[PDB]
RNA sequence: GCCGUCGCUGGCAGUCGGCAGAGCGAGAAAGAGAGUGGCGCGGACGCUACGCCGCGACGAGUAGGAGGGCCGCUGCGGUG
């Protein structure tokens, strides 16, 4: 328990310190139900 | 399955005698046509007479 | 149900497996009707395959 | 012709209760609807367990139900068993339980209620837990039957602790030859 | 309950007729003589029956009241209607839709009524 | 008020048609 | 010495008597048994104790 | 009933379900348990080890009343007395323990399986197991022997 | 049919006479075709053959059923996660042996 | 002028000949009622060409036109006027056949009441 | 095309009607959500839920096994 508790803090401290074609792509973007929602509004 | 209304008691003239009886609990018991048919089937065999050649 | 039989040494009414047998009230109740997905009552019959060529 | 085998085409499983009980089938009607019209896998499990046979629905004792409802994080959850809840005399203190069962023995009913608990039927679980939320589905010991003491390696094979079928138990009944080295052999 | 009572009589009833790969129910207040949960005329709290009048003129509409479910003597209210053909049907339609009394039997009641009135015309 | 609700339905039916329209152009 | 007779558990036989009594109080079931009870005033039909004499 | 049995479905099928080759002959293999040490040896050895031979002393004129000794475990001990017997003893303060007489309940020996509630009790029995007496003594009780 | 040929024909899904499938070639698969050599006619199809095989006789395995490919939504609902949303994408993934 | 059903679909029969039992043409003791041949060498059982045919579920009739009389109706045996009035609401698809052993007197009531209800009777001109 | 079997342990209790508002087969998670502030009186069938409906595959058979028979025979309790 002492060793496991000790290593958890040592592990956490390190982590906390450390932290095809342009046309077809465009259409595939617009046809996407979510991302092209603002673009489809534009065309209409 | 918890209602126990009052049941009329009728006079011999076919009219409500004004008296009442709460419905007995037994009339709310589960209706099991298959327990009945099992029990009837096996009990009706018990008044038979043997036959043999 | 509350009082055991008095003229039978040890007996009481058989317990109910299903207390509310009104299946229509149960199904139509709001509580169950909130948990259901919308019915899919559209019929998709077989499509005759026409040759695209 | 198609090179295939048909011996396994027909799946062996229950689509309905063998029982002709009308109250059970009214519950199967109820949970056939809930299983179909709700995405709750719990309803499918309960719907399936209503078709099962008597030996596939072992009785759940009070002591086993108390143990499994005491595990951490199962507080105020309704214990659900598609079967019978039998009383356990070996239990001393019965905690407040909420339970749903097909049957509860007469003594198990008094102990649960006298402790302040609540006993439900399955038609009441639907009106309270339509999708089975906040439920703890529990099952009795399936292998807790005398038959399974007789299944496995035949009793006359090495390291087989299978129970033999004897008409009587005692010194004279299947203990001489094959069960001790002094008589022929043992395994 | 209806569903409990239907599970006792669905295949065991003095009114049940099984013959020629068909099935019928001969009890009163069944609008189509059909061994069906919907059209059974005994198990529901609300039922609609249409019969020819005692004399071959008009129909008798039978409605089950709400209170006396266990009291057969006073459970059914019988109304005789002997108007023209279009008025007889109009009354039944209103007796069902306006009161919201078993609305799912509206056309069965109307179809049965048209058949009794038709049978009361002179034969050719 | 149903008039408010109806427009919501129509703008969704128009939205699905535009998504369908753009999908046809992509496969084209 | 064919086995003409059958044992039926007392608990089940009593069950079968509760099911019969419960069913006897429902007009639909008593009608469906062929009985003409279309004009009896009530179900169950209870008459005064005078008829016992 | 005979209407639900195989015979009704086997009408018209020659052999009645016993095969055309082997047929149904009278007693192939012998009658009863014939052949245990012979053509039926595998079944007996496989499924009935110990069947043949003798083991242990004979005892002429065994009287099974002499060895009557029904047993009860400790986990069932408190069922031999009413419920209010236990609750009254648990809540009283003078320290008085109830007497559980297992002979009156039809038992002679007390066995040790299970655990007892933390409640003193005086137990009367003809026999005890060693673990029964320890467990009974661990809750503040005593073991009383009767003849 | 011999046991080894019978297994290999089942892996190719050719359980019936005059059944057809596409097989992407490599050491693993080319040696399988050698085992079933007396039981199969095979070769290299051209773009037209892939077209007409999939348009006239193209059926999808959708929920373990044989559904004709009468709509693009059939292909998209199953192979859409791989960017295959039309019969033309399907013909390109087959003909070019895509990822 | 006879009553007509709601619809009259074309009735298709896969087979109209009866299935005569094997070798029932050779003996009077063998009635033509079908019996599945079960002899080991029986060539009818083995489905040899040019031999008697065996019935099998493949011959089944279209579920839609099954049990349909050539009139387009489906019969239903009736023994009295009360049984007749169960067909009141299905009189465009089911007709009434009066049982053989109903007295000639009572056939007048059933054949009469059926006329009133527009229910078709298969055998109205019998036992006159 | 039709019959049956098997599988989808597939769909239908939503017939939610003037105390009304008809949909949820659609490539791609989860609400046709709830709000707080800045004239006619009308609308087919259905659902013996052990029922009804849909879609896909399949179907040789001795010995043998199992299922269903609104197949047939005699007598008993109910019912018609
Ligand atoms: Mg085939
Ligand atoms: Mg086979
Ligand atoms: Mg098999
Ligand atoms: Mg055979
Ligand atoms: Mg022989
Ligand atoms: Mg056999
Ligand atoms: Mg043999
Ligand atoms: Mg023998
Ligand atoms: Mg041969
Ligand atoms: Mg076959």
């Amino acid at each position: 328990q002492a060793n496991n508790a000790k290593a958890m803090a040592a592990r956490a401290e390190a982590i906390k310190a450390l932290v095809v074609s342009r046309k077809l792509h465009r259409l595939a973007y617009i046809a996407h139900p979510k991302l092209g929602r603002r673009a489809r509004a534009r065309i209409a | 399955a918890c209602a126990r209304p009052l049941i009329s008691v009728y006079s011999e003239k076919g009219e409500s005698s004004g008296k009442n009886v709460t419905l007995p609990a037994v009339f709310k018991a589960p209706i099991r046509p298959d327990i009945v048919n099992f029990v009837h089937t096996n009990l009706r065999k018990n008044n038979r007479q043997p036959y043999a050649v | 149900w509350r009082k055991a039989a008095s003229l039978k040494s040890n007996y009481n009414l058989p317990m109910h497996k299903m207390l509310n047998t009104d299946l229509s009230r149960i199904l139509k109740s709001p509580e169950i009707q909130r948990a259901l997905r919308a019915p899919r009552k559209k019929i998709h019959r077989r499509v005759l395959k026409k040759n695209p060529l | 012709g198609v090179d295939i085998r048909h011996n396994k085409d027909r799946k062996v499983r229950r689509k309905e209760p063998k029982s002709q009980d009308i109250y059970l089938r009214l519950l199967v009607k109820l949970y056939r609807f809930l299983a179909r019209r709700t995405n709750s896998t719990f309803n499918q499990v309960v719907l399936k367990r209503l078709f099962m046979s008597r030996t596939n629905r072992p009785p759940l004792s009070l002591s086993r139900m108390i143990r499994k409802m005491k595990l951490p994080g199962r507080e105020n959850k309704t214990a659900v068993v598609v079967g019978t809840v039998t009383d356990d005399v070996r239990v001393q203190e019965v905690p407040k339980l909420k339970v749903c069962a097909l049957r509860v023995t007469s003594r198990a009913r008094s102990r649960i209620l006298k402790a302040g608990g609540k006993i439900l039927t399955f038609d009441q679980l639907a009106l309270d837990s339509p999708k089975g939320r906040g439920t703890v589905l529990l099952s009795g010991p399936r292998k807790g039957r005398e038959v399974y003491r007789h299944f496995g390696k035949a009793p006359g094979t090495p390291h087989s602790h299978t129970k033999p079928y004897v008409r009587s138990k005692g010194r004279k009944f299947e203990r001489a030859r094959g069960r001790r080295a002094s008589r022929g052999y043992k395994n | 309950s209806a569903h409990l009572q239907w599970m006792v009589v669905r295949n065991c009833s003095s009114f049940l007729i099984k013959r020629n790969k068909q099935t019928y129910s001969t009890e009163p207040n069944n609008l189509k003589a059909r061994n069906s949960f919907r059209y059974n005329g005994l198990i529901h709290r609300k039922t609609v029956g249409v019969e020819p009048a005692a004399d071959g003129k008009g129909v008798v509409v039978v409605m089950k009241r709400r209170s006396g479910q266990r009291k057969p003597a006073t459970s059914y209210v019988r109304t005789t209607i002997n108007k023209n053909a279009r008025a007889t049907l109009s009354s039944i339609r209103h007796m069902i839709r306006k009161n919201k009394y078993h609305p799912d039997l509206r056309m069965a009641a109307i179809r049965r009524a048209s058949a009794i009135l038709r049978s009361q015309k002179p034969v050719m | 008020n149903f008039a408010e609700l109806k427009i919501k339905r129509l703008r969704k039916k128009f939205a699905q048609k535009m998504l369908r329209k753009a999908r046809r152009k992509l496969i084209y | 010495w064919r086995r003409w007779h059958r044992r039926v558990n007392t608990t089940q036989k009593r069950y079968a008597i509760c099911s019969a009594l419960a069913a006897s109080a429902l007009p639909a079931l008593v009608m469906s048994k062929g009985h003409r009870i279309e004009e009896v005033p009530e179900l169950p039909l209870v008459v005064e104790d005078k008829v016992e004499g | 009933p005979s209407r639900l049995r195989k015979t009704r479905k086997l009408r018209g099928h020659v052999s009645h379900g016993h095969g055309r080759i082997g047929k149904h002959r009278k007693h192939p293999g012998g009658r009863g348990n014939a052949g245990g040490m012979h053509h039926h040896r595998i079944n007996f050895d496989k499924y009935h080890p110990g069947y043949f031979g003798k083991v242990g002393m004979r005892h002429y004129h065994l009287k099974r009343n002499q060895s009557f000794c029904p047993t009860v475990n400790l986990d069932k001990l408190w069922t031999l007395v009413s419920e209010q017997t236990r609750v009254n003893a648990a809540k009283n303060k003078t320290g008085a323990a109830p007497i559980i007489d297992v002979v009156r309940s039809g038992y002679y020996k007390v066995l040790g399986k299970g655990k007892l509630p933390k409640q003193p009790v005086i137990v009367k029995a003809k026999f005890f197991s060693r673990r029964a007496e320890e467990k009974i003594k661990g809750v503040g009780g005593a073991c009383v022997l009767v003849a | 049919v011999s046991p080894k040929v019978r297994k290999v024909l089942q892996l190719l899904r050719l359980r019936q006479i005059f059944n057809g499938t596409f097989v992407k070639l490599n050491k693993a698969s080319i040696n399988m075709l050698r085992i079933v050599e007396p039981y199969i006619a095979w070769g290299y199809p051209n773009l037209k053959s892939v077209n007409e095989l999939i348009y006239k006789r193209g059926y999808g395995k959708i929920n373990k059923k044989r559904i004709a490919l009468t709509d693009n939504t059939l292909i998209a609902r199953s192979l859409g996660k791989y960017n295959i949303i039309c019969m033309e994408d399907l013909i390109h993934e087959i003909y070019t042996v895509g990822k | 002028a006879a009553l007509r059903p709601l619809v009259k679909p074309k009735i298709v029969k896969k087979r109209t000949k009866k299935f005569i039992r094997h070798q029932s043409d050779r003996y009077v003791k063998i009635k033509r009622n079908w019996r599945k041949p079960r002899g080991i060498d029986n060539r009818v059982r083995r489905r040899f060409k040019g031999q008697i045919l065996m019935p099998n579920i493949g011959y089944g009739s279209n579920k839609k036109t099954k049990h349909m009389l050539p009139s387009g109706f489906r019969k239903f045996l009736v023994h009295n006027v009360k049984e007749l009035e169960v067909l009141l609401m299905c009189n465009k698809s089911y007709c009434a056949e009066i049982a053989h052993n109903v007295s000639s007197k009572n056939r007048k009531a059933i054949v009469e009441r059926a006329a009133q209800l527009a229910i078709r009777v298969t055998n109205p001109n019998a036992r006159l």
